[PDB]
């Protein structure tokens, strides 16, 4: 009846590249249909649509992973809720991100994620500036169920730079993604399974890569933290500016 | 609710809520004369200006925004009447 | 030391820091320990569970106590 | 305690969209002349209070 | 107050929680990862005066490291005495740790 | 009808317990090899057509028709060299029914290679012994260098114009590798860590190129399902679900033993008739986990006219994975029976996905507690939610696998955790 | 079992490390099933001839020889050596006993089995004897399930040569203690089901099913 | 509207840039990008030397980052318009989002 709906522009201002206008998917988030191009996962077929979907370990420059499900949106018609970061959205496709069956998917995952998470938000260096606990604090569940003993693992030593407390890390594998890929040394490691996964070299190696200081904010947990930051500071005291860089020519 | 019936519909121009307090947004021209109406009226009876809130919205182009609260002592209903008004 | 010649002055109260490498590195059974706080659970820091698979001891970050494996 | 479902329990974010749809001419010159009649009932009710004068007799002066 | 573990090592590891919470932005910590390598304040400023004692800092504290002591009794002639140094004289809650312990172990059962 | 009977000239993996030589000069005696030039030469669509007639559904936990499965191949080679990898590592809890396939009669598994791999549009395949079955894969190697000398497998399949090779490669104790989506990785030289469906096997699997991954016992009846009837196979068990599966009654029975026999077969009528009978007389049953271990309980009252077939076993809240039938009697704690079974999902959940990772070690310390009874009344409903938050969303069935046991232990033995509990609290006071 | 590597004399990066002679060629032989690229498919069978070669365990050096034979880096032959179970990342002396622990086990006897074992060699769980000879190690499902209480000894006295991963089934704690002086004494007991009355897999009471001599069916 | 707003004289030749904050690179969650804020440079902050502490002099320290926060750049160049500042609007750099899908990683290099 002469609704105002609101605009709903991408995520962050994203621009959508359309290899070409012709192949535009349309699919459905949560009843608003969307051009996304073809090959979108869901996740990007809503950050098409506005729609924030909780994400842990899928990073748009790096590869897709299915190392925890915090997306878990709910599509019409398949029987399970699919991860969004993975699952290309299909022409018709209906995406529901805020139905019942996707929030208690994402509450289900931020349960077990903060389940052997070690209690280190305090003594964390990412306290503030954490998607574990601006992810817990906004999707997942309000309590905690585990009362027993949490996993713990020892801290690996990976140089001057990063400081690494591999308790808190969740195991989601974006840092041994990173330094495979982009930064493309591969030393870090997804060493053992189950619980017992440790993320790092398995040797005592240094990560003598430059280009390796960004693993902490492609790190989504305290775990993987500059060392030079140790503590000195916090998400909230520190004031931004959007300076450039002068060291090298790059700019 | 009855008071927007009654109300001449340019009065309350441009907004209208119906949750935690209800507002009539209204325009600054027609804010006194919407003032006289819902007091000095049998049906709605306010009598009583609770509160002049500025309020001030830097993003928009009427920046202010002076929130009248009124409440009704007769009929115990409590009605925010609004407005819009820039620096000048 | 050096980061607690910042804050104290004194320089005759013992520094936590050596009021904390003092204390002995606490034996346990398993490879995860609790470290809940000083006695009570409520009046201790939040709880920090261990990793002692290494030899040396691991220190428990809030409360800066040591623990080692007693195998 | 066990039960930690919380969409169901949510309280700050479990609440409907606001819904701000426009009112053009046409829809309030069809609202005023579908109101025929402000029969009563169509009127906001008084509410009553009148004073009665009382000295301890509520309880007997103990509560 | 800024209270200490048992064994010596200050309480306040600096997660700037109480920084964070303090409604007048009295406390001011600086925070420096020490030679043992465990994270401590090397700046932890009450100011008293820029201070409206409401106990957010003991409740926003996860390790009740800053506590408010009984004290109440110490009117100083001088304001730049009223601004409590960083983790000297905040530590001098060892002394009031006999009381503060007490009324912690009395209370933490709410 | 009435099933269960399955004569001893039916069985299609004869030599099962090895009496007979296993490899050439043993197996073509058995019929192995028989005429598969022939079956080459019938084409393709003729086999893929002959196995969607025959029914035979997926011998391993899914359960797929397969067939169908191997008609989602591509027809038209793109440059991928579609590749055949045959499951034969198994680690399902209770299942042998592959260890008597990769060794005792092993030609029937490479000449289902053969077959599936011009039924598929194969190029090679890869059969993916289970690390432990070294002497399995050594016996299984030995008849793979007999066939090759034989000229039955490479650059020419059985003399025929198809150019295909078996190369058998062999994972490290490793449940998770066995996955379909994690076979093609943990043989793809990376760890053994599913990958997600929107990419298909049959789409992009093993390197990329298409395959579809195949129990060894499927892709080993292939052989005799096509030089036999597929209106003789599909002649047995019921409607939908037809076949003879090699069962594995596992434990807690008088005579544990792993024989073929026709499906739909009452699963009373397998423990009574084959491996003789429930330790103690049927009377002395507790439950049943009739599949392998990804499968929940049979309370022993919905067990004695239950058919170990896929679609009744399905419709009573359980499943038919393996067909590895373990049997649990009224002396056992099956409590602590699930605990080892949740245990053993921990331990073997290769961790990549963090429903499955956390909540497998989490279904391990409740069950490990309520074993004991450590646990509180209303933990059994959050066991219960537990188990419902990982089921859905893990990448791969194993969260499933992980969270179906404890789902069958709850819903049918609540009354012993819930006695477990209140003996406990009555216990303490 | 730790996920990372502390230094050893035994066991450390420095050491030289490469496959020996009647092992070269059977990496050259593992590496030309799988392609020419896509070679690290191999990392599996190369790390399981290297833990034969090295007497039972992988050292570091090893998984480095390996990573330089298969083209990848030593991470990518790290992880899947810590992944897998097979792969012992330190030592196990010469035999390292798995005794199966799953439910079928665990419900006849397993628990039983290990307990046994244990106390008689009288080392914790996966402690190595101070004979250097034995170890145990508690493993999940080994196939062997109708075979109902299972042990698997890896003879690694030789070392890919006499590497024998032998089943024996069916054991008892009596048994497992006989296999395990047998073992001692040098020889090698014979394995599969230590349970005659039946064959390999079977009814216990002689197979019931496999009777007829085998003969093509009527195709 | 600069001079009705009683704003000091010293404090309307300002030089402000208007700015959209980036995502912290820290956190992968746009939920605080679209906030266009203009940015009083502010940067005489001295140290005042009894206590560990710092001190600003410019009034315009915090209001640029705090509770000054409009939604839109044409908002904010009108309100840096008005009062008669400076601005330098600085253009949010915005993500691609490339189309890459999960069957990417599984790709065959040919032989
Ligand atoms: C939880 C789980 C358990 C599995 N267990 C087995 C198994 O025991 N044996 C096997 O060959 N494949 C196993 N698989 C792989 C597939 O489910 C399926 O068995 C195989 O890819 C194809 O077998 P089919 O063609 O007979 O359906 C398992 C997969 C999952 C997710
Ligand atoms: S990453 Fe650090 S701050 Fe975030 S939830 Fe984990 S411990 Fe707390
Ligand atoms: S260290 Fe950080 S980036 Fe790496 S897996 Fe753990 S949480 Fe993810
Ligand atoms: S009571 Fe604590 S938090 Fe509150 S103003 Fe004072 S110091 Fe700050
Ligand atoms: S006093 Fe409490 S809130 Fe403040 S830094 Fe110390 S632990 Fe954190
Ligand atoms: S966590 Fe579970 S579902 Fe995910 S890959 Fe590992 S075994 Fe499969
Ligand atoms: S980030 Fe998309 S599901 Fe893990
Ligand atoms: S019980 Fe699973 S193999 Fe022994
Ligand atoms: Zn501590």
């Amino acid at each position: 009846p002469t609704q105002i709906l609101p605009p709903r522009n991408p995520v962050g201002g994203a621009r959508v590249h359309f290899s070409n206008p012709e192949d535009a998917i349309e699919v459905f988030v949560d009843g608003y249909a969307v051009k996304v191009p073809k090959g979108f996962t869901v996740l990007q077929a809503c950050e098409v649509a506005g729609v924030d979907i909780p994400r842990f370990c899928y990073h748009s420059r790096l590869s897709i992973a299915g190392n925890c499900r915090m997306c878990l949106v709910e599509v019409e018609k398949s029987p399970k809720p699919v991860a969004s970061c993975a699952m290309p959205a299909l022409p018709g496709m209906k995406i529901k991100t805020d139905t019942p069956i996707a929030k208690k998917a994402r509450e289900g995952v931020m349960e077990f994620l903060l389940m052997n998470h070690p209690l280190d938000c305090p003594i964390c260096d990412q306290g503030g500036e954490c998607d574990l606990q601006d992810q817990s604090m906004a999707f997942g569940s309000d309590r905690g169920r585990f009362t027993e003993m949490k996993r713990s693992v020892v801290d690996k030593n990976l140089g001057p730079l990063v400081k690494t407390v591999m308790t808190r890390c969740i195991q989601c594998t974006r840092c041994v993604r990173f330094a495979s890929e982009v930064a493309g040394v591969q030393d870090l490691g997804i060493l053992g399974r189950g619980s017992g996964e440790e993320i790092g070299t398995y040797v005592e190696k240094l990560m003598t890569s430059e280009l390796s200081g960004n693993v902490i904010d492609i790190c989504p947990v305290g775990a993987l933290t500059s060392k030079p930051f140790a503590f000195k500071a916090r998400n909230w005291e520190l004031k931004a500016t959007e300076t450039i860089d002068v060291s090298d020519a790059v700019g | 609710k009855y008071s927007w019936e009654t109300l001449p519909k340019k009065w309350v121009k441009k907004m209208e809520r119906s949750e935690h307090g209800n507002r009539f947004d209204t325009n600054t021209d027609y804010l006194f004369q919407l003032l006289c109406f819902l007091k000095l009226h049998t049906y709605t009876r306010v009598q009583v200006l609770i509160d002049i809130c500025g309020v001030d919205y830097p993003s928009r182009k009427r920046r202010f925004e002076v929130v009248y609260n009124l409440l009704s002592t007769r009929y115990n209903s409590r009605i925010r009447v609004q407005t819009s008004a820039d620096e000048v | 030391g050096n980061h607690t010649a910042k804050w104290m002055q004194d320089r005759s109260k013992k520094s936590p820091m050596e009021l904390i490498s003092e204390v002995p590195p606490i034996k346990v059974d398993g490879r995860i320990v609790a470290c809940e706080g000083d006695t009570n659970p409520a009046l201790g820091h939040p709880i920090e569970f261990i990793c002692l698979d290494l030899n040396e001891p691991a220190i428990c970050k809030y409360c800066g106590l040591r623990y080692v494996q007693d195998h | 305690v066990y039960n930690i479902v919380y969409h169901g329990r949510d309280q700050r974010r479990n609440r409907p969209p606001i819904r701000r749809y426009v009112l053009t001419k046409d829809n309030v010159v069809q609202m005023m002349n579908e109101k025929k009649s402000f029969d009563v009932s169509d009127f906001p009710k008084v509410y009553l209070t009148t004073v009665e004068e009382d000295l301890d007799t509520r309880g007997g002066g103990y509560e | 107050a800024l209270r200490r573990y048992p064994t010596g090592e200050e309480r306040c590891i600096a997660c700037k929680l109480c920084e964070a919470v303090c409604p007048a932005q009295a406390i001011t910590i600086e925070a420096e990862e020490r030679e043992d390598g465990s994270r401590r304040t090397t700046r932890y400023d009450i100011d008293m005066t820029k201070c409206i004692y409401c106990g957010f800092c003991q409740e926003a504290c996860p390790v009740d490291a800053i506590v408010e002591g009984p004290n109440f009794e110490f009117a100083t002639e001088t304001h730049e005495e009223l601004l409590y140094d960083k983790e000297k004289l905040l530590e001098n809650g060892d002394r009031w740790e006999t009381e503060i312990a007490e009324n912690l172990r009395s209370e933490s059962l709410y | 009808t009435h099933f269960g009977g399955l004569k001893d000239e039916d069985r299609i993996f004869t030599n099962l317990y090895g009496l007979h030589d296993p490899f050439l000069k043993g197996a073509m005696k058995r019929g192995d090899w028989h005429r598969t030039k022939d079956l080459v030469l019938k084409g393709t669509d003729w086999i893929v057509n002959e196995m969607k007639k025959s029914g035979l559904r997926g011998r391993g936990g899914a359960g797929f028709p397969s067939g169908l499965k191997w008609s989602f191949m591509p027809k038209v080679s793109d440059g991928r060299p579609s590749y055949l990898v045959v499951n034969a590592d198994e680690s399902e809890p209770g299942t042998c029914k592959d260890r008597e396939i990769m060794r005792h009669d092993p030609h029937k598994l490479l000449e289902g290679c053969l077959i599936a791999g011009v039924g598929m549009r194969a190029s090679a395949a890869y059969i993916y012994i289970r690390g432990e079955y070294v002497n399995e894969r050594l016996n299984l190697e030995k008849a793979r260098r007999e066939a090759y000398a034989a000229g039955l497998l490479g650059k020419n399949a059985c003399g025929s114009g198809y150019d295909f090779e078996v190369y058998i490669h062999f994972g490290a104790g490793a449940y998770i590798c066995g996955e379909e989506t994690a076979l093609l990785e943990s043989l793809e030289g990376k760890q053994g860590k599913p990958r997600l469906k929107p990419p298909f096997p049959a789409n992009a699997g093993l390197y990329g190129c298409p395959t579809t991954v195949t129990n060894v016992e499927t892709v080993a009846v292939s052989p005799t399902i096509l030089r036999r009837g597929p209106e003789w196979f599909s002649s047995f068990g019921r409607k939908n679900n037809a076949g003879t599966k090699l069962f594995c009654i596992s434990g807690h029975v008088n005579k544990p033993c792993t024989v073929e026999e026709e499906m739909s077969i009452p699963l009373k009528e397998l423990i009574e008739r084959h491996c003789g009978g429930v330790r103690g007389g049927w009377d002395n049953l507790l439950a049943i986990i009739p599949g392998g271990s990804s499968v929940p309980l049979i309370p022993k009252n919905i067990c004695e006219d239950v058919l170990m077939d896929f679609d009744a076993l399905k419709a009573v809240q359980s499943g038919l994975g393996t067909a590895a039938v373990i049997v649990m009697d009224k002396s056992t704690d099956v409590v602590d029976a699930i605990a080892r079974l949740s245990y053993f999902y921990k331990h073997e959940s290769c961790g990549q996905c963090t429903p499955c990772r956390e909540g497998t070690g989490w279904l391990w310390m409740i069950m490990e507690r309520m074993k004991v009874g450590n646990a509180k009344l209303e933990e059994i409903d959050m066991l219960q939610e537990v188990t419902k938050q990982i089921e859905g969303h893990t990448i791969c069935a194993l969260g499933d696998a992980a969270a179906w046991p404890v789902q069958g232990l709850i819903r049918h033995f609540r009354p012993e955790l819930e006695r477990r509990i209140r003996e406990r609290a009555e216990r303490e006071l | 079992a730790l996920n990372y590597h502390l230094d050893s004399p035994d066991n450390k990066p420095d050491l030289p490390w490469e496959f020996s002679e009647a092992n070269q060629s059977k990496v050259k032989e593992i590496l030309s099933y799988y392609p020419s690229n896509y070679k690290q498919s191999a990392v599996i069978p190369l790390l399981d001839l290297a833990q034969q070669q090295n007497g039972g365990w992988l050292p570091v050096s090893a998984m480095n020889a390996v990573a330089k034979v298969i083209e990848v880096a030593p991470i990518r032959v790290y992880e899947v050596a810590t992944f897998y179970s097979m792969f012992n990342r330190a030592k196990v002396g010469k035999y390292h006993l798995l005794v199966c622990g799953t439910t079928p086990c665990m419900i006849r006897g397993s628990r039983d089995i290990e307990s046994a074992l244990l106390d008689h060699l009288g080392v914790k769980r996966g402690e190595v004897t101070k004979d250097g000879l034995f170890s145990v190690g508690e493993m999940e499902c080994m196939g062997c399930c109708v075979n109902a209480p299972m042990i698997t000894v890896a003879d690694y006295s030789n070392g890919s040569e006499g590497y024998t991963y032998n089943y024996f089934e069916d054991v008892t704690p009596e048994k497992v203690v006989e296999i395990v002086e047998k073992l001692r004494k040098g020889e090698k007991p014979p394995h599969g089901t230590q349970n005659p009355k039946r064959i390999k897999c079977g009814p216990e009471g002689g197979n019931k099913t496999l009777l007829g001599e085998p003969k093509p069916p009527q195709f | 509207i600069g001079k009705v707003s009683g704003i000091p004289e010293e404090h309307l030749s300002r030089k402000v840039i208007i700015y959209s904050p980036a995502r912290t690179a820290t956190q992968s969650g746009s939920g605080k990008l679209g906030k266009w804020k203009i940015n009083f440079v502010s940067t005489l902050k001295w140290e005042n030397p009894l206590m560990g502490w710092t001190s600003t002099g410019d009034p315009y320290a915090n209001v640029g980052d705090s509770a000054l926060a409009f939604d839109s750049e044409e908002a904010a160049k009108s309100f840096a318009e008005r009062h008669g500042w400076d601005y330098k609007v600085k253009k949010p750099n915005t993500p691609l989002l490339k189309v890459k899908s999960y069957s990417d990683n599984f790709k065959w290099k040919g032989n």
